[PDB]
């Protein structure tokens, strides 16, 4: 029902080996649709979903111009942040920016976000109201003062509440077959002895979309959170996702254990049993 | 400086059946910084025909990448993924286990 | 992408 559009930007310095590497990707929900890579030959924003290919030359020229301007600002940022933190040229550093907007089932704006990180830690982010900033440390207060004096939040709010939402709706319509689907998980559990007295129980969810899902184990109805190994949801490569959860249990106790799967494509949450 | 170790998973796109074409995936997630070496191996040798996704990251800033190649499983062929990253003191090899 | 509001830190 609910949807999101997000753009992700990463710039990495490589001291003594040229200009920083810059990569940008855009997603609608869990489906990537565009990319730009500074090291690639084309120097264009490029399509990565079939439904965005129909956008005309004005779109690709405009997105390429904007993504290059993003690349140039993040390039400058790497130098600026080295100054703010009194760092040398001995090492590589990373800047990340992500922004975008969420809508509900009725495609009306829920909230917007714009967040920046330096060396893998929060640096500065727009607050939920889109009118003020959260700065994580003293160096980010400097950026906050500069961005308040330049009225950055007013410009971002306008984009996030207006333009971002309008284009998300356009993409949801044009890419409806891909984007407005739900593929319910195909589920099962597997059982393998690890010794003569213990077995691994693994609960599987395959071929689902969107990626959000919950898998949990219970023993006599009690959650087994601390004893569960839960892997990161992973792409199958075809537009759907996979995930599993496992527990190691004493042999003979299998019937006490149940796996529980929740996903938006299921009419009801599933309970899988060994009896 | 923050460093986070890659979580490596090696798996096929579809349930494996010997003699049926499929895709072999190595998904690495949760790492920082972004510089990472990932190779898919067949009988311990590097596979040349390997594609990968564009670098992206999660809500916690950690990166993720999928490496993938078309393959046809057999009884005898062993597949793996070899990953190196600053957080690993030597390259880590994860074997494809089709019976999970 | 945003065409405004993306500034240097
Ligand atoms: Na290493």
């Amino acid at each position: 029902g609910s949807h999101s559009m997000r753009y992700f930007f990463t710039s990495v310095s490589r001291p003594g080996r040229g200009e920083p590497r810059f990569i940008a990707v855009g997603y609608v929900d869990d489906t990537q649709f565009v990319r730009f890579d500074s090291d690639a030959a084309s120097q264009r924003m490029e399509p990565r979903a079939p439904w965005i290919e129909q956008e005309g030359p004005e779109y690709w020229d405009g997105e390429t111009r904007k993504v290059k301007a993003h690349s140039q600002t993040h390039r400058v940022d790497l130098g600026t942040l080295r100054g703010y933190y009194n760092q040398s040229e001995a090492g590589s550093h990373t800047v990340q920016r992500m922004y975008g907007c969420d809508v509900g089932s009725d495609w009306r704006f829920l909230r917007g976000y714009h967040q920046y990180a330096y060396d893998g830690k929060d640096y500065i982010a727009l607050k939920e109201d889109l009118r003020s900033w959260t700065a994580a440390d003293m160096a980010a207060q400097t950026t906050k003062h500069k961005w308040e004096a330049a009225h950055v939040a007013e410009q971002l709010r306008a984009y996030l509440e207006g333009t971002c939402v309008e284009w998300l709706r356009r993409y949801l319509e044009n890419g409806k077959e891909t984007l407005q689907r739900t593929d319910a998980p195909k589920t099962h559990m597997t059982h393998h002895a690890v010794s003569d007295h213990e077995a691994t129980l693994r609960c599987w969810a395959l071929s689902f979309y969107p990626a959000e899902i919950t898998l949990t184990w219970q023993r006599d109805g009690e959650d087994q959170t601390q004893d569960t190994e839960l892997v990161e949801t992973r792409p199958a490569g075809d537009g759907t996702f996979q995930k599993w959860a496992a527990v190691v249990v004493p042999s003979g106790q299998e019937q006490r254990y149940t796996c529980h799967v929740q996903h938006e494509g299921l009419p009801k949450p599933l309970t899988l049993r060994w009896e | 400086m923050i460093q986070r170790t890659p979580k490596i998973q090696v798996y096929s796109r579809h349930p494996a059946e010997n003699g049926k074409s499929n895709f072999l995936n190595c998904y690495v997630s949760g790492f920082h910084p972004s510089d990472i070496e990932v190779d898919l191996l067949k009988n311990g040798e590097r596979i040349e025909k390997v594609e990968h996704s564009d670098l992206s990251f999660s809500k916690d800033w950690s990166f993720y990448l999928l490496y993938y190649t078309e393959f046809t499983p057999t009884e005898k062929d062993e597949y793996a993924c070899r990953v190196n990253h600053v957080t690993l003191s030597q390259p880590k090899i994860v074997k494809w286990d089709r019976d999970m | 992408l945003a065409g405004i509001g993306i500034l240097t830190v």
